[PDB]
RNA sequence: GCGGGGUGGAGCAGCCUGGUAGCUCGUCGGGCUCAUAACCCGAAGAUCGUCGGUUCAAAUCCGGCCCCCGCUACCA
């Protein structure tokens, strides 16, 4: 399995996906046909091996396969770890899925375009979302250096070295790439091998995991007799799951009784485990996993339990409707082309509460200095007291990050 | 959720007894819902109206209004032409 | 008339009572 | 720390690589027939089907090429709006982004096409359609 | 994975229930009109995706293999 989850953030079309192509060799598909004409839309996914050419010279020593005869000589590169990416989209309004994604990440790579005016609306928006959430392991990258002057990718490296200054990003190193022709990527591999280090996760902890996809393996027309189970798609964060463990999802499906609303936990067994294209018997944090189940795929078709969280069956997790956020605000709206000042929060207003991987909306009942209580629509399964959350508003038709904080229970 | 954008032609038209009408044409009939859009727009204009094939029609001159309401909803200011 | 009003009053009540309930 | 960077910059950068014939358009009931749609696409190095797929999708009409290199679009369009939507094509699929030469090859891979100039040596990536 | 279509240049009928390939346009020629392809007349032109079977005989019925568009969906 992959050891660690790395984001690829940045502005729209700056080539976040193309840089996941040049490292993994895997494309996100670019799909929905509408993504095949737009660009990446659902969260991409791709894995690879990072060895190291011990018997040669760095950074070109940093391989992708067990093959060192590429650089210096043969001595089959000692394998260091296997990894996995999560490619967020770059378009301004697909803010609500990149946040969602960011509940799973152990580190990131900021893909700035060398041929556009540096602080681009989303490049920043993402960055401060990073600084907010706690993803303190960043590596900036200057992407399209194959279509610019040799003066131009330096003068921008000024602009990056000056923005990256008053912000927390000390020596966050800026490795210029060319995701297109896969030149100077092995030096990006040396960055990610040094700076984005493999954290320790205590396995004895309560099994908890997030979900960001889930799919009907059933092709148009698999017969009933070999109807494989439904498939939940997401990343473990704390613990390790095993093949043939009893499980529950939360908040889980809601019933209908004449206009009423009522969510409830669903139970099932782990039918199968798989990482990449290879099936496993256990699963551990870092990486996005997938869990074959025995529940009706109608329940997990398009991506129905998106935002849900998986835990042990017979575990202790509150399914809140109403919640106490301790919070703070950005002084600006780093997101809009325009930097208009974030107003102070008004009661009886609509806001988009990102908690974990779930992207709920909710209404504000109380407003203190830094303690607000939010009634919701679709519940939230609050697995701990250390639930980072992110707070957006509708400024002008398109949803915008404005404050953050922690969930209190 | 989805996206989709289109070229929008707004102009004065003609109906029976009573005043002129306002045509809004050029929306993507797969992605965009002219029936949800139009219910919203009849509220802004405060006019009766319909979805007339692939168009919305609104009774009276509403041409500055609608462009001002369409751009709000996250449509492009540069795809819209009031004639 | 009183049709009107009853449902207007009801809608006002609900919508507002929705805003209170929320 | 610039000296780690400015070293990485100097290491990437060391790995680096006729008017247009007047399109003759007519009308014949409800068809618009570009008489030299083959010769025109032959003199920008393009495939008839990529200028056809694009100029047809933009028009929102159907067509196929004749058996002697002629576009029979099934919809009667004025002799102007074909130039304005045939120039745009040039801008997005033949004019390189470095020196504006029109002297370009069109690469194809999985899902990334590139405009490759025969004069300067750079590559304008294009939305593959 | 199911369909839906493929036919003179072009738009497409015909295929169910097999038996000289039709229409509209265009072209081309002539004619009619004062001049109009406005009308009247004629010609040209599709071995009917592809490959094969069955049949005396197929564009039709049959099955592999393509080419565009609805259905599905990034399929751990
Ligand atoms: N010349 C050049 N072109 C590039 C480079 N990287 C990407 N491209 C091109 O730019 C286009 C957009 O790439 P893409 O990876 O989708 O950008 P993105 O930011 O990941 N899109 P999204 O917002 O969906 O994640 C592609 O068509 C690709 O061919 C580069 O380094 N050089
Ligand atoms: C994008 S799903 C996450 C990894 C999964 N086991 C496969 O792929
Ligand atoms: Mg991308």
């Amino acid at each position: 399995q992959p050891e660690v989850n790395i984001g690829v953030v940045g502005h729209v079309d700056h080539g976040k996906t193309t840089l996941v192509q040049a490292i993994t060799g895997i494309w996100t598909s670019k799909h929905s046909e509408e993504l095949k004409r737009g660009m990446t839309i659902k969260l991409g996914y791709a894995e690879t091996n990072i060895g190291v050419c011990e018997s040669c010279k760095k950074p070109e020593a940093y391989v992708t396969e067990p093959s060192c005869k590429s650089c210096g000589s043969d001595d089959e590169p000692k394998f260091l770890r296997r990894i996995s990416f999560i490619d967020a989209p770059g378009h301004e309004v697909l803010m609500a899925t990149m946040l969602s994604g960011a509940a799973l990440m152990d580190g990131a790579i900021l893909v700035v375009a060398a041929n556009e005016p540096f602080p681009q609306p989303q490049t920043r928006e993402h960055f401060v979302a990073l600084g907010i959430i706690g993803v303190k392991n960043l590596i900036i990258v200057q992407n399209k250096v194959d279509v610019v002057s040799k003066e131009e990718a330096l003068s921008q490296y000024r602009q990056i070295k000056q923005f990256t200054k008053g912000t927390w990003a000390e020596n966050v190193p800026i490795i210029p790439v060319s995701a297109l022709h896969k030149i100077n990527i092995d030096s990006l591999i040396e960055g990610i091998e040094e700076y984005i280090k493999t954290p320790y996760r205590d396995l004895s902890q309560k099994p908890v995991m997030l979900v960001i996809r889930s799919f009907d393996v059933n092709k148009p027309g698999t017969q009933f007799n070999e109807l494989k189970g439904g498939v939940i798609g997401g990343s473990i964060i704390q613990g390790l799951f095993k093949v043939d463990q009893e499980i529950k999802v939360l908040p889980g499906l809601r019933v209908e009784k004449q206009g009423k609303v009522s969510y409830e936990p669903i139970f099932t067994k782990i039918s199968s485990i798989r990482f990449g294209d290879e099936e496993f018997k256990e699963a551990k944090p870092g990486g996005l996993v997938a869990i074959g189940t025995y529940l009706d795929p109608s329940l997990t078709k398009a991506d129905n339990l998106l935002g849900s969280i998986i835990t042990l069956a017979d575990a202790e997790v509150p399914v809140l409707w109403n919640i106490r956020i301790k919070y703070n605000l950005l002084e600006r709206v780093v997101g809009a082309k325009e930097m208009l000042k974030v107003d102070p929060i008004r009661a009886k207003e609509t806001l988009m509460l990102s908690v974990g991987s779930s992207t709920t909306l909710g209404i504000v009942t109380s407003v203190k200095k830094d303690e607000i209580e939010v009634e919701l629509r679709r519940p939230v399964a609050v697995w701990s007291n250390n639930i980072r959350t992110v707070i957006s508003r509708q400024i002008a038709g398109r949803w915008r990050m404005i404050g953050w904080g922690l969930v209190e229970i | 959720i989805a996206k989709e954008e289109q070229k929008i032609k707004i102009y004065v038209t003609k109906r029976r007894f009573g005043k002129l009408m306002t045509i809004i044409e050029g929306f993507d009939t797969s992605v965009i819902d002219l029936k949800e859009l139009a219910k919203k727009l009849k509220d802004i204009c405060a006019c009766g109206g319909t979805v007339k094939d692939n168009t919305i029609e609104l009774q009276g001159d509403h041409r500055k209004k609608v462009a001002e309401e369409l751009v709000k909803m996250g449509f492009s200011r540069d795809s819209i032409e009031i004639r | 008339m009183r049709w009107k009003w009853i449902k207007k009053r009801i809608r006002r009540l609900k919508r507002q009572r929705k805003k209170e309930r929320g | 720390s610039e000296k780690e960077y400015v070293e990485m910059l100097d290491r990437l950068y060391s790995k680096l690589p006729q008017s247009l014939p007047n399109m003759i358009i007519l009308n014949i009931g409800n068809t618009t027939i570009i008489r030299n749609f083959a010769e025109y696409c032959d003199r920008i190095r393009r495939e008839d089907k990529i200028c056809m797929k694009y100029l047809l999708k933009e028009l929102a009409a159907p067509g196929n090429v004749d058996d002697k290199g002629e576009l029979v679009i099934q919809g009667k369009f004025s002799s102007q709006v074909i130039n304005t939507l045939m120039e745009r094509f040039l801008k997005a699929y033949v004019e390189c982004s470095t020196c504006k030469s029109l002297d370009t090859i069109l690469k194809k891979e999985k899902k990334s096409w590139y405009i490759v100039c025969l004069a300067c040596g750079a590559q304008t990536p294009v939305k593959p359609l």
